[PDB]
């Protein structure tokens, strides 16, 4: 084994496995990480690209590595929960709230 | 009236936004 | 008066540092230096603002 | 001869897709209005930080560094059914051509050829990388916006100081580019493809539009950047004085006091000669902490202070800031 | 190495230049490094000291132990630049201003 001659030529396994959608999860798609939702998209794209951006310079589409299908990638749902309470000198019970 | 469908039509991660009460 | 102050750097002259030090070494002091600069800036522009 | 390029050296910076939105990339990129060598004599061409290349039947190209046996360098050829890539050392010509019943060019990597329409390439070297991106525009320079598309990568991780090309046969007419870093602004399509491109270094409305993120502009004042003039030349003044500093007492001394009964020596009002340093056999020191030791002539200071001891050798990191 | 407030007695055997006037460059007297441009000085002083500060906490003074006299050290041209433009879909004619 040699190195501190050369950039990285050859490298070892990495154990791919299947495909989920619909659900928000974390990924490694050569190299980009976060969580989103697996969702078919309806862009185009040119046969070299791997991965798209928008305004916020975030992740919101990928190409797969494995087939030649176009990905898009958005956050589940998430948000402040808010609560709506008469106040504990007149009742108890309370309405929980989702933003 | 049509006086303000002019002017709507005239004017245009972690992050919430909350709609207007 | 508050610019030309040395922020606990090693040199208060800004190309005093950049001839004595390292330039690999001058990656912190001088860095520093424009993030005090910058906080500086920042609430003055607020005060201004204000 | 020389020859203005107009709209060439444009390409993609990297493999992402943005949906018609502005975006300022700061890469090694060809001017806009920059004159090229229109080259017709049957040589020797320089290479620099990003390379340009246009032809209008010529095929090859010729990368090295010194075009001998003595260093890397890197050899193309596709003639009319593959393309190889070998990087090696051989031996090369003078005036390297080909003739198609002989070749006179004197790993291995195997791909798709590269095969009115004209030849467009733009070369780069950066990091260990060498980067081809090549383009194809039907239609003397062209007139007209066009967008490059990039091609395979292979880590080669060498250097290259001048580039040749080749002569094909079954002088001919090439276009020879150099690059320099700066800003550019390119706008995308709803179908990902570049369509409009602007520079910002050669007019202050090109400026303006560049700090805007926008072709489009309205009536007003707009502050960009700042107007300071550069240093011509330098100048430097040292104090008159010539005494020859000893330092070679303090250090070539015949015998040391112990380390608990150390000895100080104020050397002033002379000169300081770091050239006898090295006179002292290979160290396991000179590295320093609040000072350039490679910058140690262009600075002056005063009171200077020298003192001498010795160390078992299992704790010469000890004499630090720091460690006690 | 002292950094003390004092004039530079020992450094590098390095020449030293001829005097140059009225131009914005990079001036290094006794090791102090500065830039702008080199202008008689119409200041004086008790003849004892070096070099001084201002406001500004800047150099304003200097007396190079080869010539006794008096140099004044001020900035060189500087500031912002503007545009006047008209509207681009009309004309593309712009204007020049310095600050
Ligand atoms: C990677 O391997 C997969 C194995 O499933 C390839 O997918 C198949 O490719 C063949 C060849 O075109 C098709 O006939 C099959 O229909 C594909 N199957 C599925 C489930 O998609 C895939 O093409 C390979 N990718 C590359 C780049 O070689
Ligand atoms: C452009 O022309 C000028 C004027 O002769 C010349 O100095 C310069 O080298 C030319 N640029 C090239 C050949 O890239
Ligand atoms: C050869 O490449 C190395 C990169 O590791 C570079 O530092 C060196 O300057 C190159 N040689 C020449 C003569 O440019
Ligand atoms: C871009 O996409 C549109 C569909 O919205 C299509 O009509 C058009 O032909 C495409 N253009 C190119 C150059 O692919
Ligand atoms: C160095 O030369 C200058 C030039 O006149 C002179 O004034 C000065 O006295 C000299 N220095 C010494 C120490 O004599
Ligand atoms: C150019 O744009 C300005 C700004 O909207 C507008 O006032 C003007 O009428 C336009 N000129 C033409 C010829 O359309």
């Amino acid at each position: 084994f040699e190195l501190l001659h050369a950039p990285a030529t050859v490298c070892g396994p990495k154990k791919s496995t299947n495909l989920v959608k619909n659900k928000c999860v974390n990924f490694n798609f050569n190299g980009l990480t976060g969580t989103g939702v697996l969702t078919e998209s309806n862009k185009k794209f040119l046969p070299f690209q791997q991965f798209g951006r928008d305004i916020a310079d975030t992740t919101d589409a990928v190409r797969d590595p494995q087939t030649l299908e176009i990905l898009d990638i958005t956050p589940c749902s998430f948000g402040g929960v808010s609560v709506i309470t008469p106040g504990t000198n007149t009742s108890n019970q309370v309405a929980v709230l989702y933003q | 009236s049509p006086i303000e469908d002019l002017l709507f039509n005239k004017v245009t991660n972690g992050l919430t936004v909350l709609p207007p009460l | 008066k508050q610019l030309s102050s040395k922020f606990g750097a090693i040199s208060s002259v800004l190309n005093d540092i950049l001839s004595r030090l390292d330039p690999p070494e001058a990656e912190v002091q001088i860095d520093r230096l424009i993030t005090g600069r910058l906080q500086s800036l920042q609430t003055y522009v607020t005060q201004q603002l204000i | 001869s020389y020859t203005n390029s107009f709209t060439r050296g444009v390409y993609y910076p990297d493999k992402v897709f943005r949906s018609s939105v502005l975006h300022s990339t700061q890469d090694l990129f060809l001017p806009f209005f920059s004159n090229v060598t229109w080259f017709h004599a049957i040589p020797v061409l320089p290479f620099n930080d990003g390379v340009y290349f246009a032809s209008t039947i010529i095929r090859g190209w010729i990368f090295g560094t010194t075009l001998d046996s003595k260093t890397q360098s890197l050899l193309i050829v596709n003639n009319a059914t593959n393309v190889v890539i070998k990087v090696c050392e051989f031996q090369f010509c003078n005036d390297p051509f080909l003739d198609e019943s002989e070749f006179r060019v004197y790993f291995e990597y195997v791909s798709q050829p590269f095969l009115k329409n004209l030849r467009e390439f733009v070369f780069k070297n950066i990091d260990g990388y060498f980067k081809i991106y090549s383009k194809h525009t039907p239609i003397d320079l062209p007139q007209g916006f066009s967008a490059l598309e990039p091609l395979v990568d292979l880590p080669i991780g060498i250097n290259i100081t001048r580039f040749q090309t080749l002569l094909a046969l079954h002088a001919a007419a090439y276009y020879v580019g150099y690059l320099q870093p700066r800003t550019f602004l390119l706008k995308y399509n709803e179908n990902g493809t570049i369509t409009d491109a602007v520079d910002c270094a050669l007019d202050p409305l090109s400026e303006t539009k560049c700090t805007l993120k926008s072709f489009t502009v309205e009536k007003g004042i707009y502050q960009t950047s700042n107007f300071r003039v550069q240093p011509t030349e330098s100048i430097v003044r040292f104090p008159n004085i010539t005494n020859l500093c000893p330092f070679d007492e303090v250090f070539n001394a015949t015998r040391f006091a112990s380390v608990y009964a150390w000895n100080r020596k104020r050397i002033s009002n002379c000169v300081a000669d770091y050239s006898v340093l090295y006179n002292f056999a290979p160290f396991f020191a000179f590295k320093c902490y609040g000072v350039s030791p490679t910058k140690l002539n262009d600075l002056c200071f005063t009171n200077v202070y020298a003192d001498s001891f010795v160390i078992r050798g299992n704790e010469v990191s000890q004499i630090a800031p720091g460690q006690t």
